[PDB]
């Protein structure tokens, strides 16, 4: 009954608290997750490809979009990251349902307060191509981790 | 009485004030936005950051106790008491553009409450003085006993 949570570590200073997100969860089981946070767009099969940066052992953050959130967290765990996080952006792109087959990772949905606080701490502008907000990045590092709690 | 203060490590730092505890810890991270949380104009707003009200005289003094000017220096920044996070007060100290001076300042307020202060903000860089209310989410387990039990409390 332990609320979800969405909290940030640095190297040892200290855990420091998020988010209590409300928003819908998939329990594999009650699990906490640790690790470095890294952006993958929309999540989509070519995102992942297109990254230039490590996604195995990593939590994911991804916006809802052009695929079904299931699609986006078959691919991350195709890809070994250890968790999903879902924030919604400012313009909502429509899904369209291509060919796909048959919730083990942690999947949260944030909002995109959380996601903003997310990203102030991390690094490296996300591409223009992308068509998203400037408050947008890419990678956590100094070598902070994020700690997702689903209970 | 007035509030005593103690430091753990070079990591966590204590204030008690009346029957409240507040965690104090300085490091280069930030939960909190312009945007969407409280800023702190002046004292009296400092009772839309905890759950109890009255506990707020502890967070004024302290702020004064840093040098903060509530006449001229940037607002701090804290959660807004219906939020179920906790309470979290950000004064931003980095060493770097518009803060600086006002981010020393704090630091030498620092060095005058808590004996062998560490800093850790580095040059260039971002840097905050958090405030956790004892007990709420937002402190988790750093008022425990494993914590506050080996810090020893003066003034
Ligand atoms: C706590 O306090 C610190 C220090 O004041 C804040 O950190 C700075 O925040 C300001 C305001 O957002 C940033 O100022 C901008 O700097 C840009 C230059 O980029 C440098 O810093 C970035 C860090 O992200 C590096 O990646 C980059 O390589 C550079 O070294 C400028 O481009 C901006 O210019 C804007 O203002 C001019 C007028 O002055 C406009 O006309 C322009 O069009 C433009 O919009 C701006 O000056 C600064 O980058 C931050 N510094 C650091 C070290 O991070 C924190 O944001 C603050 N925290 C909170 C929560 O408030
Ligand atoms: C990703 O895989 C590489 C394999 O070369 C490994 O060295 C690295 O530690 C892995 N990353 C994580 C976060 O486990
Ligand atoms: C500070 O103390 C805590 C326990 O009280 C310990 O786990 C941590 O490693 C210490 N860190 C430093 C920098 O002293
Ligand atoms: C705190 O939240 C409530 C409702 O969410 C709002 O009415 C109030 O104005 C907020 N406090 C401040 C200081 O903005």
């Amino acid at each position: 009954s332990a609320p979800n949570s969405v909290t940030i570590t640095n190297a040892s200073g200290g855990l420091y608290l998020v988010e209590y997100p409300e928003g819908y969860v998939a329990y594999s089981k009650a699990t906490e997750v640790t690790g470095k946070l890294v952006h993958a767009n929309f999540g989509t099969k070519k995102d992942f490809e297109d990254l230039d940066y490590a996604v195995n052992g990593s939590i994911v953050i991804v916006r809802a979009g052009k695929i079904t959130i299931a699609e986006k967290v078959a691919n991350a765990q195709s890809f070994n990251a250890i968790g999903v996080l879902i924030y919604k952006d400012r313009t909502k792109y429509p899904i369209s349902r291509a060919d796909e087959p048959l919730p083990s990772i942690p999947v949260q949905t944030i909002s995109r307060e959380a996601a903003e606080k997310l990203f102030q701490n991390m690094e490296r502008d996300c591409p223009r191509s992308w068509n998203t907000d400037s408050s947008c990045k890419l990678e956590l590092l100094q070598n902070r981790n994020v700690k997702l709690t689903v209970n | 009485e007035l509030p005593s203060l103690c430091m753990l490590n070079n990591s966590f730092y204590y204030m008690r004030g009346g029957v409240n505890t507040f965690l104090i810890r300085v490091s280069d991270i930030s939960v909190l936005m312009k945007e969407y949380d409280v800023s702190i104009y002046e004292p009296e707003d400092l009772g839309n950051c905890l759950n109890k009200s009255d506990s707020s005289w502890a967070i004024h003094w302290f702020s004064n106790a840093l040098g903060h000017d509530w006449l001229m220096d940037p607002p701090m920044l804290c959660r807004n008491k219906t939020k179920k996070e906790g309470s979290n007060i950000q004064f931003n100290i980095s060493k770097a553009d518009d803060a600086r001076v006002y981010g020393k300042k704090i630091r030498n307020g620092m060095r005058h409450l808590f004996r062998g202060f560490h800093d850790p903000c580095e040059e260039g860089k971002v840097c905050y003085l958090t405030i956790n209310q004892c007990g709420d989410p937002s402190s988790f387990d750093y008022c425990g006993v494993n914590h506050l039990s080996k810090c020893q409390f003066d003034h």
